[PDB]
RNA sequence: UUAAUUGGAUUCAACGCCGGGAACCUCACCGGGGGCGACGGCAGGAUGAAGGCCAGGCUGAAGGUCUUGCCGGACGCGCCGAG
């Protein structure tokens, strides 16, 4: 619910949704890159 | 006692005992997701049903976000007037404060009535 | 971690049936059996002694 | 100066692995050619890191079978005897030979007086 | 003597004996590190793992350890009895 916001009308989502999982995937926001916790798949910003 | 903020529509008494008798039902013979970042999850992730939200919370912010996120998804959700009865009626001893179904099993028919109930409530 | 690497080969591949001492064991067309553990187990066998 | 096979430590570290397995020894040359475990490529990483300059950290090592290239001259790495990881420092004359040679595992067994 | 040459075996009736095969193992010896106490009572619980996850400093070394950022959806930390 943290990573859930909402401004005039539409969900904010602090982390982005990993694509090999499908919504509801929070991974890490590293800065650098956005690498998910499950698998090791890291997409390098 | 004043309602709190994000509530948009007064639930009657027999209404908010048929959404317990739903949940209920679907965790005996289906499929609720206790906890609201999880209601969050299935409503982003459309898996939701219909969203049942305790009245009492006292963090407004972890229910805040429900109501208006519901109806951009278009799944329904509905009242109950205690956390503790929510989570009495999710198996489990510590407090509830939403439960979002996934299958009804057999509340189906009490939830797509209650669905019902909760279409003529925003009206 | 927690577990043992697997052995084909050496002593260590080979642990008794019955009273599981990882020394003496005959593989004569596979018995897998300690050579202590023989003794109560041959005449069952068919063996006979001649 | 230094000198192995006719070739001195430069000469060595211009060449592949190759050609400087075939300067080695049968039981060391074969040993490389079988290819090297997942434990030994990651030290290997650590200590051309370290001669880079990246691993800072004073590295110590446990395989004993890690046959020294002429690469790792010019550093210290701390071996492992069985209780603790006894420093070695690599010079142009430790080539084609193993690292657990030079961590005595056995202290040294004098006498005394007889029962 | 060692950290270790593990220990057993005492003349017949111990000493090519256990070992009828020690480079990991064998290990019963030493140094170092990691991990779970089953099933219960007390306690937490869905308030979100206890399983793994990259970049790395400690780790021989491994998300073991920790900064980092997180999900997988669920009963699993811990003291006593008892394992």
């Amino acid at each position: 619910w943290k990573l859930y916001e909402i401004k005039d009308g539409k969900v904010i989502r602090k982390n982005k949704f990993c694509p090999r999982c499908g919504p509801g995937v929070f991974m890490a926001d590293h800065g650098d890159r956005w690498a998910c916790g499950k698998c090791g798949y890291t997409e390098w910003k | 006692m004043a309602k709190p903020s994000y509530v948009k529509f007064e639930v009657p008494k027999e209404l908010a005992e048929k959404a317990l008798q739903a949940v209920e039902i679907a965790r005996d013979t289906g499929k609720i997701r206790k906890g609201t970042n999880e209601t969050t999850k299935a409503v982003e992730r459309g898996q939701a049903k219909l969203v049942i939200i305790a009245e009492d919370v006292d963090p407004e912010e972890i229910v805040a976000h429900l109501p208006p996120l519901c109806e951009e998804k278009e799944i329904p959700y509905i009242y109950v007037p205690s956390k503790k009865e929510l989570g009495a009626a999710a198996g489990i001893e510590v407090a509830a404060a939403s439960v979002a179904i996934i299958e009804p099993g057999k509340a189906r028919d009490l939830v797509e009535e209650i669905a019902m109930k909760v279409k003529e409530l925003m009206k | 971690y927690n577990k043992r690497k697997p052995r084909k080969f050496g002593k260590g591949a080979r642990r008794c049936i019955r009273c599981g001492q990882y020394g003496p064991i005959i593989r004569i067309q596979g018995l897998m059996l300690c050579r202590h553990c023989f003794r109560e187990v041959a005449p069952k066998l068919g063996f006979r002694k001649y | 100066e230094f000198r192995y096979r006719g070739y001195t430590l430069e000469q060595l570290m211009n060449m592949s692995l190759e050609e400087l397995a075939r300067l080695f020894p049968a039981r060391q040359r074969r040993s490389l050619k079988r290819g090297l475990t997942p434990e030994q490529k990651k030290l290997l990483r650590k200590i051309r890191l370290a001669k880079k300059g990246k691993y800072k950290k004073p590295i110590r090592t446990h395989c004993r079978d890690m046959i020294i290239l002429p690469e790792m001259v010019g550093l210290t790495i701390y071996v492992h005897n069985g209780k603790e990881f006894v420093p070695v420092e690599i010079k142009p004359e430790m080539i084609g030979h193993y690292l657990g040679e030079f961590a005595p595992t056995r202290k040294k067994v004098e006498h005394g007086a007889p029962g």
